[PDB]
């Protein structure tokens, strides 16, 4: 009740899927070598055929992110798991009988 | 990706099936956490029950064991735990 | 859509996510000032003297509304090449201070006005950024900028120190030392003149006759909109999903009357993750909120193709309020994971069949 | 080097010989006890 | 028409602690309850601020202006080069009615002053003005601390403002107050000096006591802190010590 | 990846934050370490002879 | 086009490091199970009779 | 101060041991007291 | 003699055989150069970093 910090595990899992969340949305604000970071400008001051030498940049850099974002979190999921299994057998031997 | 433009889905057509693979992950991600919690927690088949009276040899349990005014039917350590934690 | 996503035409029971849906906009809506004074453009454009390449003249014109379109279609212009916007679009986009640079050149120099380009006008007399966005006007004046007598007038730096910047300004005339010994004034041996004439006469051919050059620079939203084009603006609609054109920024959303304190030089709101929130309409000066309109995604359960073929559908996270093929189906169920048409509840409690989320799920009887 | 470094371990050599030590010894002197 | 000035009050100017003082809107954004990070010229924390109590003083990039000024002797500005009819310079007045901002290329005096007469009327700063560019009128601005900073970045000059009444008698507070943008000018000049301009009683003058403060800004990032109504509370200093 | 160049600097700067994550796994990954050999080894409260 | 040749320097060398990275993940994941398992082997065969 | 992982400065040195709370490398570590 | 770099460059010991101008030793990092002049060995090392 009185002292805290006591559960950094939990707070630890919890700031690392809010931070690659944050992260993942932050990274919508790049130009990765375009005009622009926005969709509807380009598409509202260009025609088509110079517009999708812009658009290939944008979608290649995001693609690129959102495979990063996708591999780490299966990292982390193996990881859980793995941590998830040993709290079950901690569980059905420490519990159910005397170790 | 596209944001809803009619323009950029067509352009990423042309990229493959990466979309398909990519939720497939995040699903086979979320059926794993649901395996990982019921794996966990279900191990009895039955729900049993305290009996009304208390008298446990001097042992006193009263802290742990639930409390019925919580309208979550917790204990008062789990309702210490699920406040100290955000 | 299930047989399809699955690519099979059997399908096992269990739940399958297949598609997303959305609220489609209804109307278009667009508001711009109520400024509507001409713009001078003919004014500049048909001036009957033009200043040295070295000395080019520069104007700026803000608080307008510009017609592109005419000097679009006009066939007077020899050369009409933009770099940043296409032209056909010019006429739906407002700006702020709009730079015009006119002088007069040879025939063969046109070429060099260009980004990143190199040569004798893009170093020494004129230089364009990298970057640059706007468009560039060149058209022959061999009738009038032409003169038999030869026209000496017109003069252009040939020695510097080093390059130019980038709209940068070169009126200093001092003698070029060309060599080891000081020139102290006076050009003899090594010692040259920065400024070199030229010879336009009407006899001469092409490449040498006089040309009209005036190139146009914008900017993108670095000011509150001072010059738009021609364009009429709607009325305003409340609490409908429509397409909006705020003064030029476009974006699709419901309106709703905000009471955010702006203070009176801000233009537009934003909050975290840097989404546009909150704009306030030029002609009332009222601060709105943007909200982007109802989607979410769709699933399908269903108990398998080889015992039935009626399936339930569920909208993940949606409220039961904006519903619309299966508008009315069978009676409509809210849980915490968002609406559900095609199952009937019940108050009994079994084995979990197919996992439906937040501890219902749903299984085969109807 | 080319921009990358190897960083050393918080626990020197000495220190984990040392824990070495005081478990061998408080096995062979006190049995489990020590645990 | 215009006669110099004899008396030499000549001695080294003073120097006192900048504290943390000279926060201004950077953008014209609205957000709230947001740490915002964000790179530009601002006055660097416990800087050197150079006091007086009008030489010449150079305009480097920007700069921090400041006055405990009471019953507001202090009236405008000459920004320009070499001040003189041979290069184009900038005028600011702020007299009793409306604001005035000139630019011209007028023929100023080595002794900028005003006189007033107790039929305040005297007008003696320049001789002569030949070629006028740019005009404008606008609101007046006017114990009592009055902050402006200066800016002339891309033909454009931004005026940022901000007034307080103050208690604390000699030194700059001890405080955190933000500057909303004032003002615009879409003029470009090569504006290298700066002067000041005073209102002596010419019943005769008699002004000696003008106590006011000058910093100058360098490029930095800060960190500013927004509160849920928009409105900057606090900021960080980047390059100033480890903890920053 | 630019080796001391302005300009390799400024044309990696618009590729958004694909550097403070980097970092992050590699510090995460050393941290882990320094534990694994502590928990591993660490394991008696005094130092007997 | 200088800024083209830097640009697809960069990206090669970009996708070099983080195919490293991910490697490095992945090792790191291995030695870790190792390290639970030593830990494991150490506290109940060395502190006690198994 | 000069330690194998580099060099420290604002941290005085003493010849005491005390446990850790902060790492710093190489063995050696430092506290809040200065 | 056209290979640029930066570091520091001090006194070395290899003896370089009569015709090479300069030596590298792993992923073509070059560690020794010849002065086209003076004809001696120069070592050269990184600049520090940390
Ligand atoms: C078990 O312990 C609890 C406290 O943890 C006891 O509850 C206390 O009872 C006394 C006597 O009525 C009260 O004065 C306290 O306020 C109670 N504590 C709380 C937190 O409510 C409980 O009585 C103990 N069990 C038995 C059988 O005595
Ligand atoms: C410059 O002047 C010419 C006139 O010689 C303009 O050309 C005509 O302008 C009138 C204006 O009422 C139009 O009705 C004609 O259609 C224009 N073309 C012709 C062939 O007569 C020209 O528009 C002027 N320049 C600008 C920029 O407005
Ligand atoms: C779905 O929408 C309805 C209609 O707005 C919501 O019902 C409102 O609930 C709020 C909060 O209790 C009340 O203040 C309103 O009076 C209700 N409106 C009506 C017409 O009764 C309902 O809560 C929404 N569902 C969810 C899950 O948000
Ligand atoms: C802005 O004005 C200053 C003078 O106030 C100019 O500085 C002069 O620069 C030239 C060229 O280096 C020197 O020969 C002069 O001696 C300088 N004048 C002084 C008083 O030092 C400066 O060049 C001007 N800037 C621009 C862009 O024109
Ligand atoms: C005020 O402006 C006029 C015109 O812009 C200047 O007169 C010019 O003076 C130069 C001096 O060499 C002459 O070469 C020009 O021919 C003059 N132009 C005209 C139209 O007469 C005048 O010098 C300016 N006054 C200043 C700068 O004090
Ligand atoms: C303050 O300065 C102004 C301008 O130098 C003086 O003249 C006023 O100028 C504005 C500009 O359009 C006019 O609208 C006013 O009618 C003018 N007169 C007044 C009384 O404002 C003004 O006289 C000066 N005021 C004082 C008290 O000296
Ligand atoms: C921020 O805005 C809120 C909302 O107005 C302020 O809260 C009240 O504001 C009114 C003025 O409209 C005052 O009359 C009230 O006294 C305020 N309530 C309080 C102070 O409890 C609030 O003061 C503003 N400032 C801050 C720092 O929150
Ligand atoms: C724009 O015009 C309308 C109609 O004339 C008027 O109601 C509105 O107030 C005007 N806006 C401004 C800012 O003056
Ligand atoms: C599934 O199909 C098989 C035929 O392939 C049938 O024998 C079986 O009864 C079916 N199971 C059902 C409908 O539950
Ligand atoms: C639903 O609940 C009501 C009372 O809450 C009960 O009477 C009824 O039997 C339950 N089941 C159905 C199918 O209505
Ligand atoms: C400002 O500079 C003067 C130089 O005379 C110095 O004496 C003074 O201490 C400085 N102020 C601060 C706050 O360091
Ligand atoms: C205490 O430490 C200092 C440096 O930290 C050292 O110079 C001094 O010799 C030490 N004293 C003893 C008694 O070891």
């Amino acid at each position: 009740s009185s002292t805290a910090s006591a559960l950094g595990k939990l707070q630890d899992v919890v700031n690392q899927n809010a931070q690659a969340l944050n992260t993942l949305v932050k990274q919508l604000s790049s130009n990765f070598g375009a005009i622009s970071s926005v969709l509807n400008d380009i598409l509202s001051r260009l025609d088509p055929p110079e517009a999708e030498v812009q658009i290939d940049r944008l979608i290649t850099g995001r693609l690129q992110s959102l495979q990063t974002y996708v591999t780490q979190q299966l990292i982390r999921a193996a990881e859980i798991r793995a941590s998830a299994n040993l709290a079950a057998t901690k569980m059905s031997e420490c519990v159910l009988g005397q170790s | 990706i596209c944001g809803d433009s009619t323009e950029c889905s067509n352009l990423l057509l042309q990229y493959g099936s990466f979309c398909t693979q990519l939720n497939r992950a995040l699903t086979g991600i979320a059926v794993e956490q649901d395996k990982n919690t019921q794996e966990v927690f279900a191990q009895v088949k039955q729900i049993y029950k305290t009996p009304p009276i208390k008298d446990f040899g001097g042992f006193n349990f009263s802290q742990i064991l639930p409390d019925p005014s919580k309208p979550s039917k917790r204990s008062f350590i789990e309702d210490l735990l699920f406040n100290k934690v955000t | 859509e299930t047989k399809c996503t699955l690519k099979s035409f059997t399908v096992e029971k269990g739940i399958y996510q297949t598609s997303n849906f959305r609220v489609q906009p209804t109307e278009s809506i667009v508001r711009f000032p109520n400024i509507t004074n001409l713009c001078p453009f003919g004014e500049v454009f048909n001036a009957t003297r033009f200043a040295s390449v070295y000395a080019w003249n520069r104007k700026r014109i803000s608080n307008c509304v510009a017609d592109y379109s005419v000097l679009y279609n006009s066939a007077s212009f020899s050369t009409f090449k933009c770099y940043g916007v296409s032209p056909t679009k010019l006429n739906d986009l407002c700006f702020t201070n709009v730079y015009a640079d006119s002088f007069v050149i040879r025939g063969d120099e046109v070429r060099q006005i260009a980004p990143g380009q190199t040569g004798k006008i893009a170093d020494y007399n004129y230089k364009l950024p990298d970057d640059f966005t706007g468009c560039v006007i060149a058209w022959n004046s061999n009738n009038l900028d032409s003169k038999v007598g030869g026209n000496y007038n017109y003069r252009y730096r040939l020695f510097r120190k080093s390059n130019l910047k980038p709209f940068e300004r070169d009126i200093s005339t001092e003698i070029y030392q060309a060599g080891s010994t000081p020139c102290n004034g006076v050009q003899g041996f090594n010692c040259y003149f920065p400024l070199q004439s030229y010879g336009f006469q009407p006899t001469n051919g092409v490449g040498y006759q006089p040309y009209r050059v005036v190139v146009l620079s914008f900017e993108l939203l670095h000011a509150p909109a001072t010059v738009c084009g021609p364009k009429k603006s709607t009325n305003l609609v409340k609490n409908k999903c429509v397409n909006f054109n705020f003064n030029g920024l476009t974006g699709t959303g419901v309106l709703t009357e905000s009471n955010k304190k702006f203070l009176p030089f801000q233009q537009f709101g934003r909050d975290i993750a840097d989404t546009t929130d909150a704009v306030r309409d030029p002609q009332t000066l009222e601060i709105l909120d943007i909200t982007p309109c109802s989607f979410g995604g769709v699933s399908v359960i269903t108990p398998g193709t080889n015992t039935s073929n009626q399936v339930a559908v569920l909208y993940q996270g949606v409220n039961c309020t904006e519903v619309p093929v299966y508008s009315t189906g069978s009676n409509v169920f809210q849980t915490r994971a968002g609406c559900l048409i095609g199952a009937e509840h019940v108050n009994n409690s079994y084995e979990c069949d197919i996992p439906i989320g937040a501890g219902i799920c749903a299984s085969y009887q109807s | 080097f080319n921009g990358l470094t190897v960083l050393p371990p918080l626990l020197t050599d000495e220190m984990i010989a040392q824990y070495t030590s005081a478990l061998l010894a408080g096995t062979i002197t006190s049995g489990w006890t020590f645990g | 028409q215009c006669v110099n000035l004899t008396t030499r009050t000549q001695l080294p100017p003073a120097y006192t602690n900048s504290f943390t003082r000279g926060v201004y809107y950077p953008d014209k954004v609205f957000r709230s309850s947001v740490l915002h990070s964000t790179q530009d010229l601002f006055l660097p924390f416990f800087s050197n601020v150079t006091w007086f109590h009008n030489p010449v003083l150079p305009f480097n990039d920007g700069v921090y202006f400041a006055s405990t000024e009471k019953s507001n002797i202090i009236r405008g500005w000459i920004f320009g080069t070499t001040l003189d009819s041979k290069t184009q310079s900038l005028l600011i007045v702020n007299n009793a009615t409306n604001v005035v901002i000139k630019v011209c290329e007028f023929q100023f005096c080595n002794d900028p002053f005003l006189d007033v007469y107790y039929m305040k009327s005297e007008f003696r700063v320049y001789s002569s003005a030949n070629n006028c560019t740019f005009e404008y009128v606008s609101q007046p601005f006017l114990k009592n601390l009055r902050e402006f900073v200066f800016k002339n970045i891309d033909g454009y000059f931004k005026i940022y403002s901000k007034h307080t009444p103050i208690n604390l008698v000699r030194d700059l507070p001890q405080g955190f107050s933000a500057l909303e943008p004032l003002v615009d000018l879409p003029i470009g000049i090569n504006i290298t000096r700066f002067q000041t301009l005073l209102a002596l009683h010419r019943s005769g003058w008699t002004a000696g006591a003008a106590a006011y403060y000058v910093g100058y800004l360098q490029p930095r990032t800060f960190l500013l802190k927004y509160n849920e109504n928009g409105t900057i509370t606090d900021a960080v200093d980047c390059a100033l010590d480890p903890l920053s």
